[PDB]
């Protein structure tokens, strides 16, 4: 019956894939309130809309920017994709559109805050809290790979709290549809696998290496490989030495030597098993797959939220108007969008 | 400790993406 999903799934992205929604709203429609994050090509905003009260994140991209950084196509890869995948640990894409100045994506609000927040708070989290979280991961990623994508940035600056405690994966700039190999230096440099640093060719295994890399940020409070430039980082990921806690528990230890695995012959996820490797894992013994999926397990953790539209979750960022040329910039170069 | 070297790292704020 995974399988099954899995095929039904599959149709449903390649609907949406070839024939992708575009100019399903105008920003007028949109009371902008407050920026939850920024990034050099704009930021994500709190918006009301007006016409159903509402709340989304709405996704700001300057295109002058965006072609200054060579990033159109990665950029109209984060729309195509967003705008076609369903899965219930994946932000929902709701609207998309551009003018004169910018492109916009209107996805769901996540009001409960970025991992990345509670975790340095709270400094770790426990074994089971950090398993819940990984488990989402595992699936969305299963669900992800079998559509051919590869995600290419996790980190828990990424993955944002709902309201019932759990993930949902924000930010596919890098999230690219490929069968066999590619090549992009992409990624955050704690995160990437030994085959990227070392420009080999890579493919989906550097998500599962990814995954290695949060679930021992997760569990020890910091990343297995970490120094003040990423150069220092890059030497300890292709030297592979890991050291755990003593805190770590015997099988948390032995899946993450399986994830953390320079070798792809033996990387878990990758193996002729697929991500059966890893959902068989003794360190998920007590993980229930389904009921994660049906979001029936009961959250180690639930945020704090003071209404629709509170962002106490959140940093606070410096604010800036938004301008729209009245001349088109870089028309061709999105038309697609 | 490796957590007293993590704090007093510079990489515990929000991580950027690289580029070229
Ligand atoms: C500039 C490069 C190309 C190179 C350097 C690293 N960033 C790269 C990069 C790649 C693609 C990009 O779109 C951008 C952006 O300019 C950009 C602009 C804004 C954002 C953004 O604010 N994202 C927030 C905060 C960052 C961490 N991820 C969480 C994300 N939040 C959410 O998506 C969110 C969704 C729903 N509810 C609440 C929040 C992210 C990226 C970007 F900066």
């Amino acid at each position: 019956s995974v399988k099954e999903f899995l095929a039904k799934a599959k149709e449903d992205f390649l609907k949406k894939w070839e024939n992708p929604a575009q100019n399903t709203a105008h920003l007028d429609q949109f009371e902008r309130i407050k920026t939850l994050g920024t990034g050099s090509f704009g930021r994500v905003m709190l918006v009301k809309h007006m016409e159903t009260g509402n709340h989304y994140a709405m996704k700001i991209l300057d295109k002058q920017k965006v072609v200054k950084l060579k990033q159109i196509e990665h950029t109209l890869n984060e729309k195509r994709i967003l705008q076609a995948v369903n899965f219930p640990f994946l932000v929902k894409l709701e609207f998309s559109f551009k003018d004169n100045s910018n492109l916009y994506m209107v996805m769901e609000y996540v009001p409960g805050g970025e991992m990345f927040s509670h975790l340095r708070r709270i400094g770790r989290f426990s074994e089971p809290h950090a398993r819940f979280y990984a488990a989402q991961i595992v699936l969305t990623f299963e669900y992800l790979h079998s559509l051919d994508l590869i995600y290419r940035d996790l980190k828990p600056e990424n993955l944002l709290i709902d309201q019932q405690g759990y993930i949902q994966v924000t930010d596919f700039g890098f999230a690219k549809r490929v069968k066999g190999r590619t090549w992009t230096l992409c990624g955050t440099p704690e995160y990437l696998a030994p085959e990227i640093i070392l420009s080999k060719g890579y493919n989906k295994a550097v998500d599962w290496w990814a995954l290695g890399v949060l679930i021992y940020e997760m569990a020890a409070g910091y990343p297995p490989f970490f120094a003040d430039q990423p150069i220092q980082i890059y030497e300890k990921i292709v030297s592979g030495k890991v050291r755990f806690p003593s805190h770590f528990s015997s099988d948390l230890k032995d899946l993450l030597r399986n994830l953390l695995q320079v070798d792809l012959t033996k990387r878990f996820g990758n193996l002729k098993n697929g991500v059966n490797d890893i959902k068989n894992h003794k360190w998920f013994a007590t993980t229930d797959w389904i009921a994660i999926y049906q979001r029936k397990v009961e959250a180690p953790f639930i945020p704090k939220f003071k209404g629709p539209g509170d962002t106490s979750n959140f940093d606070d960022y410096e604010e800036e108007e938004i301008r729209v040329s009245i001349n088109e910039k870089c028309g061709k170069e999105f038309s697609e969008f | 400790t490796t957590y007293a070297d993590f704090i007093a790292s510079g990489r515990t704020g929000r991580r950027n993406a690289i580029h070229d």
